[PDB]
């Protein structure tokens, strides 16, 4: 846990500062978008979408005064600026995907997720109620789209890209 | 350090840089010959601490040292309840001779006072978003715990104080952890969280409220 998290030229990630793209270790090829979910009018659920690489940067923020990124911190993880906080990540129960990563415009002080080494790269780990156990962030296959949710055990592992080519 | 200035050289003696491959992370404060206090959340396995250093260029300031540190101490209460806590005492490898550059602080036994101007020192982001090439220092002051409480609960624990939120727009940012809040003489707080961005009219900043582990500070050294 006391592990800081680096980016792919080994470089710790940045508090809020700069941008990244979670780039998928076995779906390069495929990138994180915004996609519709139930009824929705508007979309709210994040997918990983074969039709964006490397799909939407995100910036992951601590209320610590530090400027990089441990793997024992609470995060929120957001889409867009720094001074915007549309983009939000949450989780959300959503019949049929599960418990399903979603987007709000809303930010708690300290975020329910963690980035968790797994593998040759990290997981996204969400923490009902900033507890002590921990759901590992997965992908769900349904209306011909794979969205982010819980899938505990079998977490979609990702390495983290500064988004410089921006 | 948000709308603050340059230090005036070595005029905060006690700053310690902590540096992670040539690069500050941290901050920490020398309370002892052979001990940095600094956040918990600040911990590694092992440090690189700069003592004397007004740029983080040791090789262009004299009387500098850059010492190597392996044993740590969080507090056994740290992040229970969540950011709590806040404090973390790093044993040096050696102790270090202190001299007008390099000298120890002694921490404040009372608590601290609502409405007192302090002075906070780092080398974190600037209001430009940019890493200043020199020590920054600015003041803040202490807020009532009505108003820490009112703006941070649930998270407000007697473990922190509040301290900026003017219309100054002065306030420590990301890379100020672990430095010195300095109030009437003495070391009061440890920068520790805040909410976003820095340097908002109406929010202050949270810090470690040492007052509170004073006993744990002296045990901790003298074990
Ligand atoms: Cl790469
Ligand atoms: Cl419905």
């Amino acid at each position: 846990g006391s592990s800081v998290v680096v980016d792919t030229n080994g470089q710790p990630v940045s508090n809020g500062a700069d941008a990244y793209y979670l780039v998928p270790v076995s779906h390069g090829h495929a990138g994180l978008a915004l996609a519709k979910i139930g009824n929705e009018a508007e979309p709210r659920a994040v997918v990983l979408d074969p039709h964006h690489r490397p799909g939407l940067p995100v910036r992951f923020e601590s209320p610590l005064d530090i400027n990089i990124i441990k793997e024992s911190y609470f995060l929120n993880i957001k889409f867009g600026p720094s001074s915007s906080d549309s983009g939000v990540w949450d989780v959300i129960q959503q019949d049929p995907i599960g418990l399903a990563v979603k987007v709000t415009d809303t930010k708690s002080l300290l975020g329910p997720f963690k980035v968790e080494k797994e593998g040759e790269g990290y997981k996204i780990v969400y923490y009902p109620e900033r507890g002590q156990t921990g759901l590992d962030i997965g992908l769900v296959h349904r209306n011909d789209k794979y969205y982010l949710a819980v899938k505990d055990g079998e977490p979609c592992v990702f390495k983290i890209r500064k988004a410089t080519d921006e | 350090i948000i709308n603050g200035e340059d230090c005036s050289p070595h005029s905060q003696p006690w700053q310690a840089a902590l540096v992670m491959e040539n690069e500050l992370f941290c901050s920490g404060v020398l309370v002892h010959p052979q001990w940095v206090l600094s956040a918990a959340h600040c911990f590694q396995n092992s440090y690189t601490i700069g003592l004397g250093l007004h740029s983080l260029e040791a090789d262009q300031e004299p009387g500098s040292q850059m010492v190597e540190a392996s044993l740590s101490v969080r507090h056994p209460e740290y992040n229970r309840p969540l950011l709590a806590n806040d404090l973390m005492l790093i044993k040096l490898d050696e102790s270090v001779s202190e001299s007008d550059t390099i000298r120890s602080i002694s921490i404040a036994s009372q608590c601290p006072t609502a409405g007192n101007s302090c002075l906070v020192s780092g080398w974190g982001l600037l209001a430009n978003g940019r890493m200043p090439t020199v020590l920054q220092c600015v003041n803040v002051s202490v807020v009532s715990e009505e108003v820490c409480s009112k703006l941070y609960d649930p998270l407000y624990h007697p473990s922190m104080f509040c301290a900026g939120g003017g219309q100054d727009q002065k306030d420590s940012c990301n890379g100020d952890s672990g430095g010195p809040l300095i109030c009437n003489g003495y070391l009061q707080g440890l920068v520790s969280f805040g909410k976003a961005p820095c340097g908002q009219v109406g929010v202050p900043g949270v810090y470690t409220n040492l007052c509170k582990f004073t006993e744990w500070i002296e045990k901790t050294v003298q074990a």
